[PDB]
RNA sequence: GUGGGAGAGGGUGGUGGAAUUCCCGGAGUAGCGGUGAAAUGCGCAGAUACCGGGAGGAACGCCGAUGGCGAAGGCAGCCACCUGGUCCACCCGUGACGCUGAGGCGCGAAAGCGUGGGGAGCAAACCGGAUUAGAUACCCGGGUAGUCCACGCCCUAAACGAUGCGCGCUAGGUCUCUGGGUCUCCUGGGGGCCGAAGCUAACGCGUUAAGCGCGCCGCCUGGGGAGUACGGCCGCAAGGC
């Protein structure tokens, strides 16, 4: 198991009905493919820098998980067919590089 | 790929004694085994050339020290084979 | 004219999130300044380069802008 | 028959013609002019003069529909690109700002000939 | 072996914005385009220019480099999986296990061929407009095979460093990529430039040798005829050795 950096960009439009609904349903995701999740920043309301899904902003998500290699790229298909979820991007966790140290 | 934790299991069941990291039978035994992580991912990716050319190489490595047990000590050549399934 | 590198902190140069220190790395167009505007050395930029393009994936740096001059 | 007041205007500048469109703050044209709309007919649509006549001609098209306040757009590098901001300027219509919108792609369409 | 390291190395899937083209709608008149000038072309069935939305294919701007990887061909968005090569530190292990390499086998830009897809831009042939003494061309408007994908052929090249590979030896200075280090620097492994000795017909090469040596393979022996003829092997063909 290596350990990996989801993010997730969805709909800043959603009420608590539809945003826990499509969190728990991110949780969800995670357990059937074996993600143990280490920690979580939630950002939320984001100015974007160009529109997407012609929305000007994004909410944010941020999950460091530890699971089994093989599985990502089907964890990321199973993450982009919700139609409130729009950004999925899954990076291979890396050493902070210092610059002007 | 192959991590160290198979990497040791491997050289401690074919180590002549213990702390041997370099005899002949202990890297025929972890050419051998990178052999087949090779010829399993060629299996599937067939298109992949650039790989086959690593794998013509360890076949070449592998047989280059076979052939020198062959004319040492025959018969550790003979245990070794028999216990790789080669030739 | 002073160097990114120079009127600046301890960085993270792997952090994509991070878009407060990453604007000041591109110019008044979304592109990437050169090594010459940044005063980074040679490991450093290829590092900034694929960490600003994966800020712009994620909508946090633009692609491009548009130039208020001329 | 508008009354816009304020809205936008887009310089297309390119070595064969120079035409300058006014439009309202959400993009809709409201007149236009070009080199060709002048009497200019050939090669003389490409020149700096054809580029002012074209710019000063359009402004006072929208002159009638009322236009005070002007953004500028500019898109392509030829000649008179310059000479129209500059006919915009002091014709009358105050100049809010003045922005380079030319389209550069990230290398997606093989050029023609010409252009390799 | 152990522990670290950099990378458009490769294969697979996925994915992002810009741009071109086309469709839909809004808005909007009289031309756009193109050239040394023009004309064919397109435009009142409403184009070009502007805004919004949608579809599709191909290529990845800035970073970008006189850079990096690879055996060569060659490899640039980003993400993940599979994966190859290589380099450094430790001086741990085996104990000459090495170098080259006729055959063989595998790889091999582009173009071309087969089957089935795909088809935005570009574009042989070809259809036009010009230029011209003529235009079977450069310039302009269109445009098919093709360029892209899958599977199988084809085996050529200025496939270039016009320099086969491996090793040892022979002043340095300077620029650089990447490691380690007691981190003005020292020490490795690549990529550039000047230049000792020396070599070379000269231009030039010069610790990345074209120098001094050694091992092995390939190849050369006047031009045209001619990479043609014949024969053979291979190929569906074009054609290749
Ligand atoms: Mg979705
Ligand atoms: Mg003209
Ligand atoms: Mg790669
Ligand atoms: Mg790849
Ligand atoms: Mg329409
Ligand atoms: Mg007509
Ligand atoms: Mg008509
Ligand atoms: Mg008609
Ligand atoms: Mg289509
Ligand atoms: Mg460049
Ligand atoms: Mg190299
Ligand atoms: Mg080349
Ligand atoms: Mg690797
Ligand atoms: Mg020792
Ligand atoms: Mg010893
Ligand atoms: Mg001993
Ligand atoms: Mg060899
Ligand atoms: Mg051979
Ligand atoms: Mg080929
Ligand atoms: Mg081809
Ligand atoms: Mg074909
Ligand atoms: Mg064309
Ligand atoms: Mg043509
Ligand atoms: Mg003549
Ligand atoms: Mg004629
Ligand atoms: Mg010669
Ligand atoms: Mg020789
Ligand atoms: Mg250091
Ligand atoms: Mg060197
Ligand atoms: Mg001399
Ligand atoms: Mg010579
Ligand atoms: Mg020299
Ligand atoms: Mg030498
Ligand atoms: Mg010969
Ligand atoms: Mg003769
Ligand atoms: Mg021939
Ligand atoms: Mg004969
Ligand atoms: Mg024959
Ligand atoms: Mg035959
Ligand atoms: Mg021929």
């Amino acid at each position: 198991m290596r350990r990996y950096e989801v993010n997730i960009v969805l709909n800043p439009n959603l009420d608590q009905s539809q945003l826990a609904l499509e969190k728990e349903i991110i949780q969800r995701a995670l357990e059937n493919y074996g993600a143990r999740v280490e920690k979580v920043e939630e950002l939320g309301l984001r100015r974007l820098a160009y529109p997407i899904a012609k929305d000007p902003q994004g909410y944010f998500l941020w999950y460091q998980v530890e699971m089994p290699e093989d599985r990502v790229n089907d964890l990321a298909r199973e993450l982009r067919i919700r139609d409130n979820v729009r950004r999925v991007m899954v990076v291979k966790s890396q050493e902070p590089f210092l610059a002007n140290a | 790929p192959i991590t160290k934790e198979e990497k040791q299991k491997v050289i401690q069941e074919f180590a002549r004694f213990p702390g041997d990291t370099g005899s002949t039978e202990v890297q025929v035994a972890l050419l051998t085994l990178r052999i087949n992580r090779l010829s399993e991912h060629l299996k599937v990716h067939k298109k992949d050339h650039h790989s086959h050319r690593g794998l013509l190489m360890m076949v070449g490595q592998r047989r280059r020290l076979l052939r020198y047990l062959q004319r040492e000590d025959p018969e550790r050549y003979r245990a070794l084979i028999e216990k790789l399934g080669i030739r | 004219k002073a160097k990114v590198k120079a009127t600046l902190g301890e960085f993270d140069l792997r952090d994509y999130r991070n878009v407060e220190v990453l604007k000041r790395f591109l110019s008044e167009t979304g592109k990437i300044l050169p090594r010459r505007r940044t005063g980074l050395s040679a490991k450093e930029q290829r590092i900034l380069a694929k960490t600003i393009k994966r800020a712009r994936i994620l909508g946090l740096l633009p692609f491009t802008e548009k130039l208020v001059r001329k | 028959k508008r009354q816009v007041a304020s809205g936008r205007a887009y310089i297309h500048a390119s070595y064969n013609n120079t035409i300058v469109t006014i439009t309202d703050p959400d993009g809709n044209p409201i007149t236009w002019s070009s080199g060709g709309v002048i009497g200019y007919k050939g090669s003389r649509k490409g020149t700096p003069y054809a580029a002012q006549l074209a710019a000063l001609d359009a402004a006072k098209k929208a002159m009638a529909y009322g236009m005070q306040s002007v953004d500028v757009i500019v898109r392509g590098t030829g000649a008179g690109r310059e000479q129209a901001i500059r006919a915009l300027q002091a014709s009358g219509l105050q100049v809010k700002s003045i922005v380079d919108d030319t389209p550069v792609p990230h290398n997606g369409c093989r050029p023609k000939k010409k252009f390799r």
